């Protein structure tokens, strides 16, 4: 799946307009919480490197790190969900438009299938 | 040099890379490569000494030869098809020569010999720039013409790069040579997935660039270029040694660290294409990179080496210049495994 | 050295954080409303 | 990799020099103008793979 | 399952925000409380499993291992409290952080609905153990031991990742439930043979198998007491759990495939039990006894009968507790003697009678005295092997005899006889050490009242 | 040979410190007697009192989710019924053959 | 705005600060000579800044409080023990020499920084130049080994290859018996034990190596005890002479920018004073290093950065 | 003394808060697997006069 050549794709569009039809990630999304945790860890390591009280040196700096991480994570998650939605839409459309390549398998019950039995001895 | 001149040269390097990345005409790509080559030379020679001059002239020779091969490939492609657009290569070994030129530019085996020498000769900042920024343009071109490449040659050079990096890193006591061999092995890992998925190549590039930035900034902060010189860092900045050890473990590909994400994905991708033996061999060979990373970790933070008396004076001073992005680089190169599916963003 | 808390940088940092949070909340509200209107929920 | 700035902005930085049959000065034709015109028209929008076959 | 995971995660900020002289007290109390919380998982069903969510499930094979993993942490903290006395607060906090991370990785490993998540956590457990071994180690060979432990594991496990991603590419899912319900026979093919080898060798190396057991004496001898405890009690059982989980896909190929391993383990238990007879080291002797027990567990898993699986589970739990107790006793001797050689300090029963009683109980439970769960697993595995083949018993017989021998040998060399005249720094045993031994031994004699609680899902 | 025969400036190896000498009733937990005694108390209470006793009682009185008495009663009722009917206890076939469709050989 | 590339780009040029009076000058005297008195009068008369000779705890005077730290936490050596037992078993002699050279390097860096940032000249006692004469005397008397002087030469080359030599070197010349007499008249019991051979080697060393090598790249004023008493003639000689043979006239704005970035960031100035070459007189084991570093950390105002120490009295920590 | 022992004993509250938070998260994750509630062939049951869901 190389989607660079997809027809009707704006070159440098981070989030296309049709992505607005997808549900946005919730503000309490676990991945957003993880990005905020990453920002908090970045703040702690920043305090540790510059030889400052790790937990309580700069509250504004740690808050800025967490907020920026959450912002970028929200937009990145939006783009991720949009790209996966595009992949699924393309796969379903291709399956619909090529019936001969995806035949409907005849439903068969185990009572009429013969599976070889290997005893455990 | 004059800071204005240095800023202008850095902007010229970046503008050459961007010209390579945004242009659709082969001549403009070659011109961007020429611009980057021209503006890179003084950066390698910011600190004037015979070592830096030797490194710069070796780099210039290799890159000029690569540019000449690139132009010959372009001209043969034009001869067999009157096209200048960067597309399918349209021809036999014209593509082979294009691949060889791009491999020499990237430093892939068997054209790996110049990377350790140039990295050892230049300082740590020049080495950082050389090993991080100078990979974007050739990899972008390779990603553009990936459907043209013969998989046999690309995979052969990738496996050679991995093997040579793994073996050559074992014998080094200098940190810059270790970084150069690490770069060679990582490029080998990157180019083995180009025939199958360029997104995985870009993901590996991003992860490797983050790890290399963190490692080089940690090495600059504790200004050591040798294993023993690095062994004295614990007596002043133990937290730096701990962060360095964690980053080295991440670069070794250990889960759950961030550096595990590319190889994993790459292996996964290569299994979708009915390829098993090469992923197995690549993992077993990256074990060597892990071994010499682990030796450096032993010498760095897991053991306390003897110190010197004058070290006491260094206890009384603090670094005047502080790197702002270092904390972020460490976190991104250490703790981004759970965000793996974000690679669908076509990074 | 001998320095006071730089109120300029503190003010800039707090303002940037608050502006980013407010813009994120507004963007989330607009995205929710636009998605509902596009899919015809409410 | 390739960041298609020209298409996004409509700049035409280097597309004028890519093919023989694209607005030569004084309307001087290439030696293979008709063949390249036919090949380009045939392969437009088909894609490289179907285009190649 | 998060009701266990979240407190374990909260253990870290609590430790790092603790007062400089209250870390041990806070850590032990909250670890014991988390262990109590873990006890809820033991009430399993005869039906499928305790599927909490899409990410984590519980099983009566997973529940005893989870309970043991939770219970081990307070014991490790109490054991480590002694030799970390002259150490800075930051490094003690780092040690406790490493122990907490190891527990968290093990807890997530044992639930692990998906095989790739299981592999990721299974290899994530490697880093804290390596750092504990190579940082807070006494001798100069801790670096070589850490290198051996890392590289044996990774050489074994790198093919496993390729095999897993290939299996997901073909089948379409790595989920345990889907794999069990959709299992299909493997044709006897060279590719299938190599897939079987890649799926099995990673768990075989960590048991470890007799051929691949070299890393273990180094890692056990050079690690601190907490490292030895976690290696002998929990980290060795990861291979057995992985084999029991992954063997379902392997059949019917396992029967032909199992012979090289069955022979290696049946001869290696004898070899290692015999090695135990001529040893100059307590820690090496305990390590080789662990190797013998895990070789028997390998035999049980490879036979792959219900009684085999129940015996393997019971033996894993019993061996974990017994080996942790034995290492604790050896460390109590070492902290007084600083030599860690059996023949130097002798006749300790005269000087330390209660500690000699603890030694006797530990050696008896290592000897598999009935009706202890050690012998329950021993006998179930022996009966299953006899049903597999009536000749195996002979080897098993030798093993039992040899085991008893070296066990009592270790009891006789250090506790009986005449005390060395020169050593005079043997102080009376502390309340902490006696509490450690009591907390090690009481769960075994409580579990022998309810064996079904540790007999696995095939009960 | 004017070498000092000393490889480096090193602290002497300290002797082991006894917790009993400076404090009888030392419990082997800490050098501070108050922290010592409280650590002993919390370990004893949260290990022997809470976990070993309450947890053992909880495990002992766990409800029958394994369904052992349920299975016993089911078997009792089933055998009571089968003996009366004259049915031969447990059947050899786990599934009824009428709903299994074998493949005809014709060899 | 701390000095950096941005300041140099915008306004900061140090060529305009030079007003022909900077003239870095170093004065060297033999043991018990009045070099300090002459240098202080030179600084007062010419309007320059005097730098007291760097001691064991010179670095302590510039970091945190000016009060010196403990001997074990700063220097781990004493001059009194060197005088009492110059052939001591623990190698205190070369440790003393190395610490003194490092302190002199720090002092030279600080003087250069002040001269470049303000334009006001400085006056110095024995600098990194001519500090080797004590090394030579200590070697000849048998106080130190040849490995010690090899290590000193390595460190001195690597460090001193980065600085501009002093404009004028002023030497006061005094006889050996006279300086010995001044030594007894001083009254220091430890100083009483200096042998005539040591002073002769040291005195001899200045003439044999220091004058000839610095005469080719500096301007030298050899003075005797009597004529060094009056500083009017000294300042007159300083003002009359003009320096055109050293590296200073060849320097420009960018060289000064590089030198000013060099003298700042003292950590990189002292980078090569701790090179990984293991001499038993100076190498320190892991356990002692850890314990001493922990003790240094437990100092009142040394656990954190200078502005982030609560016990000293720094406020608004949570908002800096 | 209140407001003084808190500054030293505040850490103890963290493990129990994590436990209750984990219980809440387990229930919340459970809430997302209700697609087959009162639909299994083994337990199809008619709702009580004052019952809405068989299990929560
Ligand atoms: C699985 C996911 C879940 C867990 C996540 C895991 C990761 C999480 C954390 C990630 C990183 C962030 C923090 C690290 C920054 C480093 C700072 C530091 O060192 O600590 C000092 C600091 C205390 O010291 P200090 O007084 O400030 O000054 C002393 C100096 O800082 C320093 O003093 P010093 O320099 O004199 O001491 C020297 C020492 C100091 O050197 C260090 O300690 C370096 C720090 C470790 C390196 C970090 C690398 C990056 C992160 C990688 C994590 C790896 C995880 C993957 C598994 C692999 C394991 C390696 O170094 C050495 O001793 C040398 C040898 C060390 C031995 C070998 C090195 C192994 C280190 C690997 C550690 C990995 C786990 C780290 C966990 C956190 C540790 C702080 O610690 C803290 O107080 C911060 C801890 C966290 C704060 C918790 C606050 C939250 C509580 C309130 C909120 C409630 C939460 C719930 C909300 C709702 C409830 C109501
Ligand atoms: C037998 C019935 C008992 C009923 C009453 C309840 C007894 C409960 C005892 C629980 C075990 C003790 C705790 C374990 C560590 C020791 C604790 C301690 O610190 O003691 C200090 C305390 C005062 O010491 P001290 O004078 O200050 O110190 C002197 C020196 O240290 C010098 O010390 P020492 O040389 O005096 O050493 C103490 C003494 C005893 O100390 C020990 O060695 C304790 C461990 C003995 C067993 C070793 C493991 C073998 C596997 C057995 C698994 C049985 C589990 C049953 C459930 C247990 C639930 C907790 O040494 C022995 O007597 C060795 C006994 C070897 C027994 C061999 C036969 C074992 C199988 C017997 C059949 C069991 C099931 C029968 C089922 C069918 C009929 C109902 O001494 C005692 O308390 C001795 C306890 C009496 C001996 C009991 C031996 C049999 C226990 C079998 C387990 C319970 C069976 C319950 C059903 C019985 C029907
Ligand atoms: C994603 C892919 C990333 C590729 C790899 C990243 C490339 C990193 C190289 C960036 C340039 C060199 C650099 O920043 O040093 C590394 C820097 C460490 O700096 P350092 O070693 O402390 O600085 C010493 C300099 O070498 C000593 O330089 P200096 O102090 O003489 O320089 C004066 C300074 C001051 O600049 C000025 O005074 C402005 C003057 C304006 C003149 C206008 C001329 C117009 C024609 O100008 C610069 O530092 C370069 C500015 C270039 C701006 C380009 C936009 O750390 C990083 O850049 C890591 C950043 C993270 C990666 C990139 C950003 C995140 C993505
Ligand atoms: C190592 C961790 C990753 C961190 C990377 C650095 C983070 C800072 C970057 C700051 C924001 C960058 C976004 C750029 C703004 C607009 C981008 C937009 O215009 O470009 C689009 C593309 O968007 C960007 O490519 C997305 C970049 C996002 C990278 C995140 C993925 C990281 C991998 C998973 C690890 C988790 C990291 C989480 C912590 C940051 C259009 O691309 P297109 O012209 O059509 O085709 C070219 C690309 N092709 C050829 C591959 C198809
Ligand atoms: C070192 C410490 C212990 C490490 C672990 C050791 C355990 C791993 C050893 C693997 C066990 C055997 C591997 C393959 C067994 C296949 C069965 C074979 O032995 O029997 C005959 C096979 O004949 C011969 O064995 C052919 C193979 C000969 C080449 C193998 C090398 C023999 C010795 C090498 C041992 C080195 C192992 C370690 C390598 C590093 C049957 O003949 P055939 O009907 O035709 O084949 C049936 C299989 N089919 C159906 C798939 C075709
Ligand atoms: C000091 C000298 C002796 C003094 C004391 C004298 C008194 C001796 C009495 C002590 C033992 C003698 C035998 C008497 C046994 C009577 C009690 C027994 O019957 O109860 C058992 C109950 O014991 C429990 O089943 C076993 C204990 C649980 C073990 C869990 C371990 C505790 C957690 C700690 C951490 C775990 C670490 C190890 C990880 C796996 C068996 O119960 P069960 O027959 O079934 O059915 C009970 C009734 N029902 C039907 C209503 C349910
Ligand atoms: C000591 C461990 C036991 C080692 C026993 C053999 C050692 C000698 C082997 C050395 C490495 C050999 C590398 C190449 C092996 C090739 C096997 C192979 O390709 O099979 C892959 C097979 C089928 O291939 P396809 O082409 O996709 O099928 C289509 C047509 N049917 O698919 C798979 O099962 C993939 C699984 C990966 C195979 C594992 C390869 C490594 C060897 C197995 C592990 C054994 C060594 C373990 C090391 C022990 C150290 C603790
Ligand atoms: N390179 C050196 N090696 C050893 N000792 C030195 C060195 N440089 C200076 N000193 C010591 O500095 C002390 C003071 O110097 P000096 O000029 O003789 O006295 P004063 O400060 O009163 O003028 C002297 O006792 C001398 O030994």
């Amino acid at each position: 799946t190389m989607m660079s050549g997809r027809p009707g794709r704006v070159p440098l569009q981070f989030l296309p307009n049709e992505a607005r039809s997808l549900p946005p990630p919730k503000l309490t999304d676990p991945r957003l919480v993880y990005m905020g945790f990453l920002g908090y860890c970045s703040g702690l390591i920043d305090n540790a490197i510059r030889r400052r009280p790790v937990v309580s040196a700069g509250l504004h700096r740690q808050l800025l790190y967490v907020t920026s991480f959450v912002f970028f994570g929200y937009y990145l998650l939006k783009r991720q969900d949009y790209m996966y939605a595009l992949r699924d839409h393309d796969m379903f459309a291709y399956v619909k438009s090529h019936p001969e390549d995806f035949p409907e398998k005849d439903k068969k019950t185990y009572g009429e299938i013969l599976e070889e039995f290997h005893p455990v001895r | 040099m004059n800071p204005i001149i240095y800023t202008t040269l850095i902007m010229t390097v970046m503008s050459g890379t961007m010209l390579v990345m945004i242009s659709s005409h082969w001549l403009l790509i070659w011109i961007g490569f020429e611009m980057n080559l021209l503006a890179m030379i003084p950066v390698l020679m910011k600190n004037f000494n015979p070592r830096a001059t030797e490194a710069a002239t070796k780099y210039f020779l290799t890159q000029a030869t690569a540019s000449m091969m690139l132009m010959m490939a372009i001209i043969i492609n034009l001869l067999y098809s009157g096209q200048w657009t960067i597309t399918k290569m349209f021809n036999p070994v014209a593509m082979t020569m294009m691949t060889m030129a791009l491999a020499m530019k990237l430093g892939l085996s068997p054209f790996h010999f110049w990377v350790p020498e140039v990295t050892q000769g230049i300082s740590l900042q020049a080495g950082l720039l050389l090993l991080t920024w100078q990979k974007l343009a050739p990899l972008s071109v390779l990603c553009q013409i990936s459907q043209s490449i013969n998989p046999n040659l690309m995979l052969t050079m990738a496996m050679l790069s991995i093997l040579i990096g793994g073996w050559g890193g074992l014998n080094q006591t200098q940190l810059r040579k270790i970084m150069a061999y690490s770069s060679i092995a990582h490029m080998g890992w990157m180019t083995a997935v180009l025939p199958y998925n360029t997104t995985m190549t870009i993901l590996n590039l991003l992860i490797y660039i983050t790890m290399t930035l963190a490692m080089f900034m940690l090495l600059i902060h504790s200004s050591a270029t040798t294993t023993l010189s690095l062994s004295h860092t614990w007596n002043k900045m133990p937290v730096i040694t701990s962060l360095m050890m964690v980053t080295l473990l991440s670069m070794g590909g250990l889960p759950p660290l961030s550096g595990f994400m590319p190889k994993w994905m790459i292996i996964q991708e290569m299994t979708k294409n009915e390829s098993i033996i090469m992923p197995t061999l690549m993992a077993m060979t990256a074990l060597l990179n892990l071994y010499f990373y682990m030796r450096l970790a032993y010498s760095s933070s897991l053991t306390m080496f003897p110190s010197t008396n004058n070290m006491k004076m260094k206890w009384q001073f603090e670094h005047t210049k502080q790197m702002k992005l270092l904390p972020t680089m460490i976190v991104l190169s250490t703790l981004v495994l759970p965000m793996t599916p974000a690679l669908s963003s076509l990074n | 050295p001998h320095g006071s808390p730089d109120w300029l940088k503190v003010g800039l940092t707090l303002g940037t954080s608050v502006f980013l949070w407010i813009y994120l909340i507004k963007q989330h509200k607009e995205d929710v409303l636009e998605y509902k209107r596009r899919n015809g929920l409410e | 990799p390739f960041f298609d700035v020209q298409k996004r902005l409509g700049l035409d930085l280097d597309r004028w020099m890519t093919i023989q049959s694209a607005e030569q000065p004084h309307k001087i034709p290439g030696r293979c103008h008709a063949f390249e015109k036919e090949w380009i028209e045939c392969a437009h929008g088909i894609g490289g793979i179907r285009a190649e076959k | 399952m998060l009701k266990i995971i979240i407190p374990t995660t909260m253990l870290l900020p609590m430790t790092w925000m603790s007062k400089h002289n209250m870390i041990w007290i806070n850590a032990t109390v909250h670890s014991l409380l988390i262990s109590l919380i873990s006890l809820s998982l033991l009430n399993q069903l005869g039906e499928n499993s305790l599927n909490f969510s899409l990410t984590f499930f519980s099983d009566s094979l997973s529940a005893p291992l989870l309970v043991l993993t939770t219970w081990l942490l307070p014991l490790m903290l109490m054991a480590s409290q002694s030799h970390l006395s002259k150490e800075t607060t930051t490094r003690k906090k780092l040690y406790i952080t490493m122990l907490i991370l190891l527990q968290l990785f093990l807890i997530m490993t044992f639930t692990a609905t998906e095989l790739i998540l299981f592999y990721i956590l299974f290899e994530a457990t490697l880093v804290p153990t390596l750092i504990i071994i190579t940082r807070w180690g006494n001798q100069t060979e801790r670096l070589n031991a850490g290198l051996y432990f890392l590289f044996y594991t990774l050489a074994g496990s790198l093919p496993l990742l390729v095999a897993l991603v290939y299996i997901q590419n073909t089948t379409g899912s790595l989920n345990f439930l889907i794999i069990h319900y959709w299992s299909h026979p493997l044709s006897n093919s060279w590719s299938n043979i190599f897939m079987w080898l890649a799926c099995i060798m990673a768990f075989m190396v960590k048991m470890p198998l007799y051929g691949l057991h070299l890393w273990l004496p180094k890692a056990h001898v050079e690690a601190p007491i907490a490292g030895s405890m976690v290696l002998a009690a929990v980290l060795l059982k990861l291979g057995g759990y992985g084999m029991m989980r992954i063997t379902t896909i392997l059949n019917p190929l396992t029967n032909y495939m199992a012979y090289p391993f069955l022979m290696l383990s049946m001869w290696g238990m004898i070899m290692t039990s015999s090695i135990c007879l001529r040893q100059t080291d307590l820690k090496s002797l305990i390590a080789y006894s662990s190797v013998s027990h895990m070789a028997l567990v390998i035999v049980a898993i490879m036979i792959q009968t219900p009684w085999s699986f129940m015996g393997a589970t019971a033996l894993m739990i019993a061996h974990g507790l017994t080996s942790s107790m034995l290492f604790c006793l050896a460390n109590t001797n070492y902290e007084r003697v600083h030599s860690r050689t059996m023949i130097l300090a002798r006749g300790l029963q005269t000087l330390l009678p209660l500690m000699a009683t603890w030694w006797l109980v530990a050696s008896l439970t290592n000897l598999a005295l009935p009706p202890s769960i050690n012998l329950i697993g021993e006998l179930f595995i022996i009966t299953a092997s006899f049903s597999w083949s009536n000749i195996t018993i002979i080897l098993m017989g030798m093993n039992m005899m040899i085991t008893a021998l070296y066990s009592l040998y270790m009891l006789i060399t250090t506790q009986r006889g005449k005390y060395t005249h020169h050593i005079n720094n043997i102080k009376p045993s502390f309340t902490r050490e006696n509490a450690l031994m009591a907390l090690h031994i009481l769960p075994l004699l409580l579990l022998t009242l309810n064996p079904k609680m540790i007999l696995g899902p095939l009960y | 040979p004017p070498e000092p025969t000393i490889r480096l400036q090193e602290d002497p190896d300290p002797e082991d410190e006894n917790l009993y000498e400076k404090n009888p009733d030392s419990h082997g937990y800490d050098k501070d007697p108050i922290v010592d005694l409280w650590n002993m108390r919390v370990v004893f209470f949260f290990g022997f009192s809470i976990v070993l006793v309450l947890g053992s009682t909880f495990v002992a009185y766990l409800p029958d989710y394994r369904m052992q008495e349920w299975a016993r009663r089911e078997a009792e009722r089933l055998v009571k019924y089968r003996e009366a009917n004259g049915l031969p206890l447990m059947e050899s076939n786990c599934f009824d053959p009428n709903k299994i469709q074998l493949p005809e050989d014709e060899d | 705005l701390q000095y950096g590339p941005l300041a140099f780009v915008l306004g900061e040029r140090t060529t305009r600060k030079l007003t022909e009076t900077s003239k870095v000058i170093t004065v060297d005297g033999n043991i018990c000579s009045g070099k300090g008195r002459l240098a202080r009068e030179i600084a007062e008369k010419l309007g320059l800044r005097h730098f007291p000779e760097a001691g064991i705890h010179y670095a302590d005077s510039t970091t945190g409080d000016g009060k010196p730290l403990d001997v074990q936490l700063s220097g781990n050596c004493s001059l009194e023990k060197f005088y009492d037992d110059p052939k001591s078993n623990d190698g205190n002699s070369y440790r003393l020499q190395s610490w003194l050279y490092a302190s002199r390097l720090l002092q030279y860096a600080d003087a250069l920084e002040h001269l470049l940032s303000t334009g006001q000249g400085v006056v110095l006692e024995r600098s990194i130049y001519s500090d080797f004469v004590f090394l030579e005397a200590m070697y000849r008397q048998g106080f130190i080994r040849k490995q010690c002087v090899e290590h000193y030469n390595e460190v001195k080359k690597v460090t001193a290859c980065e600085y501009l030599p002093p404009h004028v070197v002023v030497y006061v010349d005094v006889p050996v018996p006279e300086i010995q007499s001044r030594i007894q008249k001083k009254g220091n019991p430890h100083e009483m034990k200096i042998t005539a051979a040591y002073l002769q080697d040291i005195e001899n060393a200045y003439k044999k190596t220091f004058l000839p090598e610095m005469s080719e790249k500096c301007e030298v004023l050899q003075y005797s005890a009597r004529e060094a008493e009056d500083a009017e003639k000294v300042v007159e000689d300083i003002e009359y002479l003009k320096c055109d043979k050293g590296p200073w006239p060849d320097q420009d704005d960018r060289t000064f920018h590089r030198l000013r970035m060099l003298v700042q960031n003292k950590l990189e100035v002292l980078n090569y004073t701790t090179i990984p070459v293991y001499l038993p007189e100076i190498t320190i084991g892991a356990h002692q290093s850890d314990r001493v570093f922990q003790k240094f950390t437990e100092l009142p105002g040394r656990k954190y950065s200078p502005g982030y120490n609560e016990d000293v009295g720094d406020k608004w920590i949570w908002l800096k | 003394n209140v407001l003084q022992i808190v500054r030293d004993h505040w850490v103890h509250i963290l493990v129990p808060v994590g436990f209750v938070f984990g219980c809440y998260l387990d229930r919340r994750s459970d809430e997302k697997l209700t697609a087959f509630r009162n639909k299994s062939l083994l337990f199809k049951r008619e709702l009580r006069p004052n019952e809405e869901v068989t299990w929560k």
